[PDB]
């Protein structure tokens, strides 16, 4: 058999350059509020956030104007909070900002956070932090703020089968099967991911 | 204060005595590699520091310093060492500048620190700085100091002294700026001037809607500022003591003149303040009625009600120079360690 | 042919020549192509009617059952399938589509009412 | 919103105290004339410095020039390169460049009195063993092989000449000028490895020792570079 050298050569290389001078968090997230097209993309945005990007800031941008980016101030998604009336939060413990932007606009910052009251014992990470999407709650009206409070049929030919399956063994059983749905935790869409699963340009 | 602003053992205490230009070297060095660099050289550069050339160089050193690849220490005690640096040698319009541009530069100081520099702006006499000063201490949105009753002094002083009929960011700057002092919940002129304040900024939403009123500015998104006024004014009503001035004046002026003859940010069931204002005018009179029923002498100076507070301020600085000396131990005792962690570089090499 | 990551499919194939679809419910892997190869043969699928008019199709539940439990997406024609069968939940857009008819019937009923 | 800005300082007593430098080109050449055309040719030369700065340099040194020509992209011409010589009196004064891109070895001469160059710039401000650098020719391209971008070297406000001690290798004995022999008092390049001691010893059969030895040959200089100084400096204060 007969090696090649060049392709492994080709990929350490292009390795080693990529995670050396990959394009910065700053740099690609950086908007255009006249065109609404981030560099480096071409790209344009989606209409639900056209108005979101065009008005309101970024999550790093708000935390820039308090010492420290405001360890355990509230921050809340402004997603969950218009999409439920309950409060839900982060509670933001580490924060790394990106020193290559000139107003320190960007960069990574997560701990616990909680929804519907919720709490985690865990700081895991945040999900989308580059939206225009954040609000910033001060300290007055934050304890008020933060204050919080069967089974279902199987299928008609599912359950038929398994009366037939039954009968064929001989126990009576005139109950009707069920299954547990209190155990099934269907989870809303606005529920986080984690980061690190997701990839980056 | 004399004694408030004067302080020996910062100057006196911890100077490094290394030769500005080894460090500056090192400095650039340092940010020639781009590897991340700990606030020590600049603290000693900082503490070295002289001459009026060499302030700046700190200055631009700063720069850089936000630019490198650490940011998030933010050390109050190398903030202090500049503001002395600075404030000794007196260059008036740098530490304006670099306090009105702070996103550039990060500057964060403390209450007794800001309490001393607003004291040496008081010396000087000048207006329109501890203004603008004032006005990017309500954006830092640290008001739960000592430094509280000279914030209300400084803008309780002004918002007479200014006399600037239109002018929109000044005006939002002023209503926003009257709420943060007076949340210490202390009597007529805490919740009046949040009153006053709700007024305001409720007139600026009326006259340019509720955008400006959070897009640059960290506020509660609530349109209903007259409402909470209204509130404010029933729930003061039913309960102490009411020292009042003529500030009523100014707001029925504005109520009157508003009631006088794109994105929709407003909910569609909800009422829209447009047509909101007839029974926001009702009730605005319906409360004066009442509190008139019902302390509206109308004649004791808001700025003259500041020297009494001087009594409580002078007995607040005793606890604040307190806590400065605190500070300043805690800092002499964790600093040390540092000294001696850069010692282990040393020793390793 | 490893496809990267990917993941197993029941899903439709199509057979027959022109206007003469039949569709076979199988197995197959997320990244293979529409009539590409599979795992095994599941069931099959008429949409045309036959002599006595109605259409046919045919199910496999226990080998179905099985490759659910090892782990298989399904497409929303399939599932649709299914769910008007009975072993199967009812789709959603499916009430949402006879709802939308049916409105749409009234309304044109209406219309006629009002013209006559 | 300006940006930062750099400076270097340096103040050390005994070390930064650097006095004086002269450059090879105000002094004259033995020859015999006038005084009076140096002189004139002297002020001239200076009140052309008045206008451009020349930062001081060496052979051995990097020199990124921009000059303004008249066929080009933008009327300009921008070259880096290494100092190899600097040769001429007056104003027709020159100094050699060189440098390898794409694999070709080109050099220039720029005169540094033509209003025709714009501006130069020390990027590495070094001295070499030898005084005449043009055996690079011979010399390996990776030793003159040299990035166009290459940042500038800021060096100390006041310090010494910075001298690397080095030696270099060289292509094969085929060469244009034959540096072996002892004439040119050359120590870069590599005898142990360009040839052997029977080779050298043959070629320092040419040496005589007489040369550095005599004393009616020699160029003594203190008092003209002194009144040269003097003319500067008076130059400078009118
Ligand atoms: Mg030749």
């Amino acid at each position: 058999v007969r090696p090649r050298l060049i392709a492994e050569l080709a990929r350490r290389v292009r390795a080693l350059r990529e995670q050396l001078n990959r394009p910065r968090d700053s740099q690609l997230y950086a908007v255009d509020y006249e065109t609404l097209t981030r560099p480096f993309s071409g790209r344009r945005l989606p209409v639900r956030a056209w108005a979101d990007v065009r008005r309101e800031s970024r999550l790093l941008q708000l935390l820039g104007r308090l010492p420290l980016f405001g360890l355990g101030r509230l921050v809340t998604r402004k997603s969950w909070l218009w999409q439920h009336d309950e409060p839900c939060y982060w509670r933001l413990t580490r924060v790394r900002p990106d020193y290559t932007a000139q107003n320190l606009d960007h960069g990574k910052a997560w701990g616990i956070l909680t929804f519907k009251g919720k709490t985690e014992s865990e700081a895991r990470e945040i999900e989308h932090v580059m939206y225009h999407d954040w609000r910033l709650v001060p300290k007055h009206e934050e304890e008020a703020f933060t204050a919080f409070t069967a089974s279902v049929p199987y299928p008609p030919l599912l359950r038929a089968m398994i009366i037939a399956e039954r009968q064929k063994n001989g126990d009576t059983s005139t109950e009707e099967p069920m299954l547990n749905v209190q155990r099934i935790r269907m989870e809303p869409w606005d529920y986080p991911a984690k980061q690190e699963d997701k990839g980056r340009a | 204060s004399s004694a408030y602003v004067d302080s020996h053992k910062w100057e006196a205490r911890e100077k490094e005595h290394y030769c500005l230009a080894d460090l500056a070297s090192l400095m650039d060095k340092t940010f020639e590699r781009k590897l991340p660099v700990s606030s020590l050289t600049i603290s000693r550069l900082i503490d070295n520091i002289s001459s009026r050339e060499e302030i700046d160089h700190a200055e631009y050193y700063l720069y850089k310093f936000r630019h490198s690849p650490n940011c998030w220490y933010l050390r109050n005690w190398t903030i202090h060492t500049w503001i002395r640096q600075c404030l000794k040698y007196d260059a008036q319009d740098k530490a304006l500048y670099t306090l009105v541009n702070k996103v550039q530069y990060g500057i964060f100081p403390d209450n007794f620190t800001f309490n001393l520099l607003m004291d040496s702006f008081i010396k000087k006499e000048n207006y329109k700085d501890a203004l603008s000063v004032v006005f990017e201490v309500m954006m830092q949105e640290a008001f739960e100091v000592p430094s509280t009753q000279l914030l209300s002094l400084y803008v309780l002083f002004h918002c007479l002294a200014k006399k600037t009929d239109f002018s929109w960011e000044e005006e939002r700057n002023f209503g926003a700026s009257l709420l943060l002092p007076g949340l210490k919940q202390k009597n007529s002129v805490g919740f009046s001037s949040q009153l006053y304040g709700y007024a305001l900024l409720g007139k600026v939403e009326l006259q340019q809607g509720l955008r400006a009123v959070y897009h640059n500015m960290p506020l509660i998104w609530k349109p209903g500022y007259l409402d909470r006024a209204l509130q404010v004014m029933e729930k003061v009503a039913a309960s102490p003591e009411d020292i009042k001035l003529c500030r009523e004046a100014l707001d029925v002026l504005g109520a009157v003149l508003k009631a006088l003859t794109k994105l929709v940010e407003q909910l569609d069931i909800e009422e829209t303040e447009q047509s909101k204002l007839p029974q926001y005018l009702e009730r605005f009179k319906a409360l004066h009625s009442k509190l008139q029923a019902l302390k509206i002498e109308s004649e004791g100076l808001l700025s003259l009600t500041t020297q009494l507070v001087k009594e409580k301020l002078s007995t607040c600085e005793a606890e604040d120079i307190a806590t400065y000396e605190q500070n300043l131990q805690q800092w002499h005792l964790d600093l040390v360690q540092l000294i001696q962690r850069e010692q282990q570089q040393r020793e390793q090499a | 042919k490893a496809y990267r990551g990917g993941h197993l499919t029941i899903r439709l194939a199509l057979g027959g020549c022109t206007n003469r679809p039949f569709y076979r419910i199988v197995a197959a892997h997320n990244k293979c192509p529409r009539d590409g190869r599979f795992v095994e043969q599941l069931g099959s699928y008429d949409p045309l009617p036959n002599s006595h008019g109605e259409k046919l199709v045919a199910l496999n539940l226990d080998r179905i059952r099985h490759w659910i439990g090892c782990g298989a997406h399904l497409s929303k024609p399939m599932e649709k399938l299914l769910g008007l069968a009975g072993f199967f939940p009812l789709h959603p857009m499916m009430i949402t589509n006879a709802e939308r008819l049916r409105r749409k019937r009234a309304r044109e009923v209406l219309l006629a009412s009002q013209k006559t | 919103q300006p940006p930062p800005k750099p400076v270097i300082v340096d103040k050390h007593r005994p070390v930064e105290p650097e006095r004086r430098f002269l450059s090879p080109e105000f002094i004259p050449r033995r020859g015999r004339t006038d005084p009076l055309k140096f002189q004139i040719e002297r002020k001239d030369m200076l009140e052309r410095r008045k206008v451009l700065h020349i930062p001081e340099f060496y052979v051995g040194s990097i020199l990124r020039v921009t000059t303004a020509d008249p066929y080009a992209s933008g009327k300009i011409s921008q070259f880096l390169g290494i100092c190899i010589q600097r040769s001429g009196r007056g104003l027709g004064a020159t100094f050699i460049l060189r440098n390898v891109i794409e694999g070709q070895g080109v050099e220039i001469c720029f005169e540094l009195y033509n209003p025709r160059v714009q501006e130069i710039q020390v990027v590495k401000l070094e001295k070499r063993l030898d005084d005449s650098l043009l055996y690079l020719r011979d010399a390996l391209p990776e030793y003159s092989t040299f990035d166009v971008n290459m940042k500038p070297v800021v060096q100390e406000p006041n310090q010494k000449v910075p001298v690397n001690e080095l030696k270099v290798k060289m292509k094969p004995k085929p060469w244009s000028k034959r540096w072996e022999r002892p004439n040119f008092n050359i120590k870069g390049i590599r005898f142990d490895l360009c040839l052997t001691e029977q080779q050298m010893k043959e070629a320092q059969k040419w040496n005589q020792p007489w040369l550095e030895f005599d004393m009616m040959r020699e160029y003594d200089t203190s008092k003209i570079e002194a009144a040269i100084w003097k003319e500067i400096e008076a130059s400078k204060r009118s």
